């Protein structure tokens, strides 16, 4: 768990360095984001529970086998955690927002989740429609106004998306 | 040092116009009660 | 030189160097006497072009010469100097043979490919060369800076 | 899904134009084809606990090694496991008779159904063993039309050559 | 005079053909080029 | 190829040195005198061909070369041999503007006595027609600049003796 | 590679051009042969009887086969120079049939002509730089014309 | 996107069950009354040229506003743009009625509409317009109640038709507003 | 004063962004749809003076208190200023029908004429009717639906060229109310 | 706003007549050229980028005494507004091919253009240099068509002749 600003200090110390004169600008630019990129994280905490429900409940209707009997979030003890995977895994991506860097999400989160949910006979291929679906309810509440003063924050949902694709490629 | 990729001389367009749109003709067709890349 | 320049591009072709050809070797040897008075008033201001043209260079890349970069340590920087006076010495070459070949085959074939073996940041030995420039040009006038200015300008690029 | 006007449809999308008068030659012809490929999935549905029973156990008869302490057919419960497959297979042509096409049968049982089977050491040989036996169970007379016995044949063949 | 005016047309087209490699060496390096297994496996691969 | 530009500057960067004062007079005695060989080298360029005929005639025309079982006997034969002093004019006048032999030796004399060995071309003969375009060029460049391209002429029939 | 000989920006365009998928392989050949990194290497230093030598070497994988066709290369060299040479390679028949479009030129140990074999291994057995000698000057002359 | 026939099967494999019974009795009414459908869709395709132009000219004279400079439909570039938007709605619910079932006109054509119509600026209720003028003159062709235009039909009753081509148009009205 | 052309070039001027090739393909279908537009311009000038003098007329017939005393077209003098009024307008018409906008329109013709009928007393409604029937008397001629006259074309849909032309005539009933 | 169309629309609004045979007879050559005008604005819009690249360093190239301390380009942000100044005329010059006629160029680059550059003392000798440049680098196989090529630097010299 290392931050964007202590990312490039372990950069630096594995070559035995001073920060460059550029290094430090590039993290002066990260300050000045700064406000905003506080803004993403409370916007997607403050919903965190409408984002789990409404595409855990989209993801059942457009695959019914998933709770048909035999199914494999089929059973109130199957069905509590499928909801309680996809609430970690809009954690761990919110920490790396806050972060800047995605290191809490795959030391944490990313790491060896693919092979535990073959272990456990887990469709990855069900489990990565269901992070794409909190993707798209996420960004679409990243651009909303709403009590925000008017501005650009293009470079920080994609950067917001970009996390919710890592995600989504490594649990399968 | 001095380095010229693009278009140096002025700053970017904000291209914030992201928005949905349909693909008439170019929705991808997917299965139904499934997903891709055999079971 | 121009005038080997000029003969490759005609041994090339397999004909007799052109009159557009001969015309500018002609006004080369003609101001051969004002061109080897601009390359000596570098080679008189060795001290002060490499001394404070290195002196720009560390505040400017601090972390060259700071603990753990390549000329770190007092033989380190006095190499890291050296080779300021390496590129000094080549310009005057170039001034004095009015094209950048004598650059080019010494000191600019095979520069990144060297640079990147003894673990030297290319770009700390451009921003070098960029302040050697200031010095360098302001000893001159308006004429006879843009000149040097030109074999000061190839190797920043060239060596990138 | 590959269908009756479906296909025709998203034909005359990817040249943008207008349904057209020999774009309704071909609905009217998958329309009229598809009153016998009907006749055979209402027979298959109205009737398949008697088709699945009898195809069964037509698979036991020709390997009774199954039945065999150590094999895929020791318990009970895999031998009735058995005759779940063969109604799977059953529903799945079921739906490609009234889709009018292989669409069913390839992305809901076909797609990766050859390595689970050599995952859970199962003979594909004896998959086939019991829709090869329900193939030439059918009769022109008595069971459903000569057209409608067509249709029901071939998307028997095309389950045949996919799990073999 | 005469010989300033004979190259200048020559000395800037080179300078600009040099700045040209530059952008594409960089944005090439971003790009993924270079990174792949066969570039890596080579001394001067590595240095790069 | 090196010229006397390029010989001068890397007798100084040989010693990692500037160049001194007495670089500047060897310097200054080649730019002097680059004037004259601009000149010379602008009327051969013109008068190549008339050099060449002019040389022919006085040396190789009517001999044992030309006549029959000559080395210049056939068409093809004689075609060769004249496009043979295209190169030796061209080349020459290309080491006198540059002010040094290195160009001759490397694009020229490098495997040309080998060479004549394995067609049977004479040497003697060949010497003689270089001779030859030594005078027919002397009197069109005067004697400055015919002294200067002389020097060269010279080079190549040392080298190919 | 090229990375010992050249500054760094000579062939940059024709590396992008080819990666694009622009230009085929044999295109990427002639414009690779006619640039200024051919020139300084295998023209400048060497004369022309040695500069057709190594063109068939580079462009054909073979040494010249025989005098009339030294006597046809040597005729090109004089008169049109190097790049006249480069596209009288690339472009004939015998590239085209065994490089085609697609390939790169190898090293192609041949058979049928008398002393191609021998001649063919001893240029391509010889270090870059190795000496100064010229493999094939001429052909010792047979009788006739 | 599914026909008539794709949804049954779609319906009865999220039971496991087999097609037969109620779900296979309204697959024969499609097939009987198959030859009527059929001329549904083609009084719709031989008219479908006046069918938009009157449509995208008729909410004109009742809102002159969007032709003054300030309005959405003012430059001859952005009138154009919207006699295409017309000619599309009108190819998908052609495209819904011949496959009897509103997939195609709910994934290719209205989704993303109103996201896209409101950052471009597009008033709303000057689109939904056009869609009710359409949908009168696409109810009259079905029924043959046009009154500048008759077609050489049989006998018979197309209701049902002109009620499922209503609920189309209807539900492109309810997308986007 | 603009055409069609440059009005996408001073669109593009306003984001200070190149003309390429997603609304270049919306200008290339202009010229390639642009024999189309010669003849429907050409069809409206060869039948010009039949064409005022019949919407004028119609005017005098549909309200017939433009002949009493106390009339704006009462008098000898104010019925030759009427028919030359009426075909200002459709010289106006057919500048921006053969240009590609109505910026010839607004600039030339429409600047003032508000202004001008308040105080000249000319009636505001009857003016509507008489481009009305000008209205109509265009998208017959160009659709080739003419009662009294038929004109040899090519064949194909002109339908897009007669709802822009409307689109012109509703913008000078705009502005005269 | 000088075009084929405006000339002619405008010439029988001054007469005081109707669009006439002649008129219409104008309007087909901008069928005609539009096919190689609109390849060279096409060219142009993918391109700019490196073309005002390498011709905004065919003025400093030549004249080296404008980055002197009080002259024309002396800090990067007058270096940046040079290029800037470039990158506007090849967008007028890409709109004068859209439009089929030398309007955008007179209206926003040319009128006005004596008074500035002689009051901000920018040399227009420097702005030629950019200009020529580019028309000297184009290549009628390589670059473009044969017909492309023609009317890409046709305008090229009108912005050469109205600064010169
Ligand atoms: C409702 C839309 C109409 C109407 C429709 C009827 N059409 C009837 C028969 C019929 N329609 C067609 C044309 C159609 N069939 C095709 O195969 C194709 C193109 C491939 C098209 C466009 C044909 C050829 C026929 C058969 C004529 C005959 O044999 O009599 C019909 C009677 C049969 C039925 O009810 O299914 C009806 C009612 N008629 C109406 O009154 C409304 C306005
Ligand atoms: C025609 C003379 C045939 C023939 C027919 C017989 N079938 C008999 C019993 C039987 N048939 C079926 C048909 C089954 N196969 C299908 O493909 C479908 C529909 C998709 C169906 C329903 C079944 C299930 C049975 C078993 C019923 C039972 O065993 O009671 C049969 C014997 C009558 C009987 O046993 O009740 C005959 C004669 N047999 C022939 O040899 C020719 C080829
Ligand atoms: C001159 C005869 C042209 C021509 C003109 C057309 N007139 C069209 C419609 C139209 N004309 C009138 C005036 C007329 N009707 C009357 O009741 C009276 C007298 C009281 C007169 C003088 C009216 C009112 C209308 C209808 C207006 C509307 O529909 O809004 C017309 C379009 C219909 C059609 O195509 O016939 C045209 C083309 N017709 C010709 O061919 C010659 C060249
Ligand atoms: C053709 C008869 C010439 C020729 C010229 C070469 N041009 C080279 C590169 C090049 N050319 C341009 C200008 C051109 N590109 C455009 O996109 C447009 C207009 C839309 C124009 C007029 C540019 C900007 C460049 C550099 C970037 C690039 O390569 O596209 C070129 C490559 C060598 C070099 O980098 O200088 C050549 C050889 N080709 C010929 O054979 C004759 C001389
Ligand atoms: C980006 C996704 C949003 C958006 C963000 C902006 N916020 C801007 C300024 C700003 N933000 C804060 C709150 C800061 N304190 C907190 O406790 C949190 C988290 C809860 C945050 C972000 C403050 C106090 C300010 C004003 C302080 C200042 O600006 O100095 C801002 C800059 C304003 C502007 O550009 O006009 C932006 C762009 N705005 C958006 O439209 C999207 C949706
Ligand atoms: C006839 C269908 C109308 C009607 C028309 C009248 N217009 C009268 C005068 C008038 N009209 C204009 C505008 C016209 N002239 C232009 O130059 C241009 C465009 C550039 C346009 C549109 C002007 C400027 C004038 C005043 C000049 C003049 O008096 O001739 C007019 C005469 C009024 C009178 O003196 O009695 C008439 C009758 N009036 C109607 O009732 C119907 C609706
Ligand atoms: C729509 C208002 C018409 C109609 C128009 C069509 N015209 C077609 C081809 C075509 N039209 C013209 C006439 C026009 N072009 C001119 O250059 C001039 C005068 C200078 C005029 C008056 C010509 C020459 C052509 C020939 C072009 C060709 O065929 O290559 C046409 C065919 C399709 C097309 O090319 O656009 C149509 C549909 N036809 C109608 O029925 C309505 C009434
Ligand atoms: C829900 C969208 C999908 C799904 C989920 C599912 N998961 C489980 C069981 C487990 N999930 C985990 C997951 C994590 N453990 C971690 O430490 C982290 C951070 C690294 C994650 C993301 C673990 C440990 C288990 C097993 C323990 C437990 O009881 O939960 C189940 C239950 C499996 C079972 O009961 O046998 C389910 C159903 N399954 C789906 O169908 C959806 C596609
Ligand atoms: C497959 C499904 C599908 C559609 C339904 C349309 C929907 C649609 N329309 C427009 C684009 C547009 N749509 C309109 C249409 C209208 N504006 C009005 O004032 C009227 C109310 C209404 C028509 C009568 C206009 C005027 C534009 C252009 C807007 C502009 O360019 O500013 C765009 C943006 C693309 C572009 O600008 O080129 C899209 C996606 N396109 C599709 O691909
Ligand atoms: C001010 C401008 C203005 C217009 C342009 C028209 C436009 C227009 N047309 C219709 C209504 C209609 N439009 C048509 C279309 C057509 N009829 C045919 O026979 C042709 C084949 C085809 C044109 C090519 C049809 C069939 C109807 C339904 C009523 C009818 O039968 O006419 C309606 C809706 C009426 C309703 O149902 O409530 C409107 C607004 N009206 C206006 O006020
Ligand atoms: C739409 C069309 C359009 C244009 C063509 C330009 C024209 C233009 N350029 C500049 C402005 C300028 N143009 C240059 C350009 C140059 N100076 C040099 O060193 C060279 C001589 C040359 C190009 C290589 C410079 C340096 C300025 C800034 C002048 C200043 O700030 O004093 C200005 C003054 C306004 C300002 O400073 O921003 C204007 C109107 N602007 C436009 O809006
Ligand atoms: C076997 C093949 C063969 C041929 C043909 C040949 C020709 C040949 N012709 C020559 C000269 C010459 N040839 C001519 C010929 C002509 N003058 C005219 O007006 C006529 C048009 C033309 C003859 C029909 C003249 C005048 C000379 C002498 C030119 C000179 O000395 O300046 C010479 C140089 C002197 C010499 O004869 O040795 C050769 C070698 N050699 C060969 O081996
Ligand atoms: C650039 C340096 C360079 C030189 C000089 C060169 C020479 C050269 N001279 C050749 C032949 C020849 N050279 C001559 C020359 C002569 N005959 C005479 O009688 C005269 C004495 C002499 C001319 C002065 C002849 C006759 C042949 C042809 C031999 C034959 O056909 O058998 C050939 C064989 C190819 C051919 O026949 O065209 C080469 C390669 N190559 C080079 O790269």
């Amino acid at each position: 768990m290392l931050d964007a600003f202590a990312k490039v200090v372990a950069q630096a110390d594995a070559r035995g360095e001073f920060l460059s004169n550029t290094q430090i600008d590039a993290l002066s630019k990260m300050v000045k984001e700064g406000n905003q990129r506080l803004d993403i994280v409370n916007k997607v905490t403050s919903n965190a529970s409408a984002i789990v429900t409404n595409s855990a409940r989209a993801l059942f209707a457009e695959q019914p086998q998933l709770i048909q009997p035999g199914g494999n979030a089929y059973t109130s003890r199957r069905m509590a955690a499928c909801l309680r995977d996809m609430e970690i895994v809009l954690r761990y991506v919110s920490y790396a927002m806050i972060a800047g860097d995605s290191s809490v999400l795959d030391d944490r989160c990313l790491n060896g989740l693919r092979e535990t949910y073959q272990a456990l006979g887990t469709p990855g291929s069900s489990v990565a429609v269901a992070i794409q679906k909190m993707k798209d309810a996420s960004v679409a509440l990243a651009n909303d106004t709403t009590g925000t003063p008017i501005g650009d924050c293009s470079s920080l949902v994609a950067e917001l998306a970009g996390y919710f694709d890592r995600a989504a490629v490594s649990v399968v | 040092v001095a380095a010229k990729v693009g278009a140096f001389w002025k700053p970017k367009a904000p291209k914030e116009v992201p928005y949905k749109r349909p693909m008439g003709a170019n929705t991808p067709e997917l299965p139904y009660n499934t997903v891709p890349r055999l079971v | 030189s121009i005038v080997t320049k000029s003969i490759v591009n005609a041994d090339a072709e397999a004909r007799y160097l052109s009159p557009g050809e001969l015309d500018r070797i002609k006004s080369f040897v003609l101001s051969g006497q004002r061109r080897l008075r601009i390359a000596q008033t570098l080679t008189e201001n060795r001290e002060r072009i490499v001394k404070q043209g290195g002196q720009q260079l560390f505040q400017r890349r601090p972390d060259v010469v700071s603990p753990g970069g390549n000329a770190y340590g007092e033989e380190m920087t006095a190499t890291c100097l050296r080779d300021l006076d390496y590129y000094l010495r080549l310009v005057t070459y170039g001034i004095i043979a009015g094209d950048v070949t004598p650059i080019e085959e010494i000191g600019l074939v095979g520069v990144k490919e060297m640079y990147s073996a003894l673990g030297t940041p290319i770009s700390g030995v451009a921003e070098g060369i960029r302040c050697m420039k200031d010095v360098a040009c302001s000893l001159l006038s308006g004429e006879d800076a843009a000149e040097v200015g030109f074999y000061f300008d190839y190797t920043l690029a060239a060596m990138q | 899904m590959k269908s009756v006007i479906t296909t025709v449809v998203s034909a005359a999308d990817a040249a943008g134009r207008f349904p057209s008068n020999s774009d309704l030659e071909s609905i009217q012809g998958n329309i009229q084809r598809s009153a016998a490929r009907l006749e055979a999935a209402e027979k298959l549905a109205g009737n398949h606990e008697a088709v699945v029973k009898e195809a069964g156990d037509a698979c036991f008869a020709k390997y009774a090694y199954l039945k065999n302490p150590g094999e895929a057919g020791e318990n009970q419960e895999k031998i009735n496991k058995c005759y779940r497959d063969v109604d799977h297979y059953m529903r799945l042509v079921n739906y490609c008779l009234v889709v009018g096409g292989t669409g069913p049968l390839d992305e809901w049982g076909i797609a990766g159904a050859r390595e689970v089977y050599r995952t859970l050491n199962l003979p594909t040989s004896a998959y086939v063993a019991s829709i090869a036996y329900t193939r030439d169970r059918l009769c022109v007379p008595r069971d459903m039309s000569a057209q409608a016995g067509v249709e029901f044949s071939a998307y028997l063949d095309y389950l045949i050559n996919a799990l073999s | 005079a005469k010989f300033r005016g004979s190259v200048l047309a020559e000395r800037g087209a080179m300078i600009t053909k040099a700045e040209s490699a530059t952008a594409s060496v960089i944005t090439s390096l971003r790009d993924g080029l270079y990174s792949g297994e066969a570039q890596l496996l080579t001394a001067s691969g590595q240095r790069l | 190829m090196q010229d006397a530009i390029t010989s001068v500057i890397n007798a100084a960067d040989v010693q990692g040195k500037y160049l001194d004062a007495n670089s500047v007079e060897k310097l200054r005695g080649y730019f002097q005198t680059g004037e004259l060989r601009v000149r010379a080298a602008a009327t051969i360029a013109a008068n190549a061909a008339t050099i060449i005929k002019e040389a022919v005639a006085k040396s190789l025309l009517y001999s044992d070369i030309t006549r029959p079982g000559g080395n210049m006997y056939t068409t093809r034969r004689y075609a060769a041999c004249i496009r043979d002093l295209d190169y030796y004019l061209r080349y020459a006048t290309y080491g006198m503007l540059a002010g040094d032999p290195s160009i001759l030796d490397e694009r020229v004399l490098n495997g040309l006595k080998e060479t004549y060995n394995s067609l049977g071309v004479p040497i003697g003969a060949t010497i003689q027609a270089i001779q030859a375009m030594k005078e027919v060029t002397g009197s069109l460049v005067g004697s400055d600049a015919g002294k200067e391209m002389g020097l060269y002429f010279d080079y190549i029939c040392s080298g190919l003796s | 590679d090229i990375s010992t000989f050249v500054i760094g920006n000579e062939i940059e365009n024709i590396k992008i051009q080819f990666i694009k998928g622009q230009i085929s392989v044999k295109e990427m050949i002639n414009a690779l042969g006619k640039s200024s990194v051919y020139l300084k290497e295998f023209y400048n230093p060497y004369p022309n009887i040695k500069v057709i030598e190594l063109g068939t070497k580079h462009f054909l994988g073979r040494a010249p086969n025989n005098q009339a066709e030294i006597r046809f290369y040597n005729q090109i060299l004089a008169s049109c120079g190097l790049q006249a040479f480069i596209d009288m390679l690339t472009n004939s028949q015998e590239y085209a049939e065994i490089f085609g479009e697609v390939r790169v030129p190898f090293r192609r140990f041949p058979t049928l002509p008398a002393a191609n074999f021998p001649n063919t291994n001893t240029l391509f057995d010889k270090q870059t730089k190795q000496n100064s000698v010229v493999i094939v000057p001429s052909f010792k002359a047979i009788t006739g014309n | 996107m599914l026909d008539a026939f794709s949804r049954v099967v779609v319906n009865s494999d999220a039971k496991a069950a087999y097609v037969g019974g109620s779900d296979l009795q309204a697959l024969k009414s499609f097939i009987a009354d198959g030859n009527k459908r059929l001329d549904a869709v083609n009084s719709i395709v031989s008219n479908a040229s006046c069918m938009v132009s009157d449509a995208v000219s008729g909410m004109i004279c009742e809102n002159p506003g969007l032709i003054s400079p300030g309005g959405n439909c003012y430059t001859n570039r952005r009138m154009a743009a919207c006699l295409r938007d017309g000619e599309i709605i009108l190819r998908y619910v052609s495209y819904a009625l011949l496959a009897g079932d509103a997939s195609v006109l709910e994934d290719r054509c209205l989704n993303g509409l109103k996201e896209t119509y409101i950052a471009l600026g597009v008033p709303t209720n000057s689109s939904i317009r056009a869609v009710s003028i359409m949908k009168a003159q696409a109810v009259a062709f079905i029924t043959n109640t046009a009154t500048e235009r008759k077609m050489s039909f049989a006998a018979g009753d197309c209701t049902s038709l002109a009620s499922e081509v209503a609920s189309y148009f209807d539900r492109v009205g309810a997308a986007i507003s």
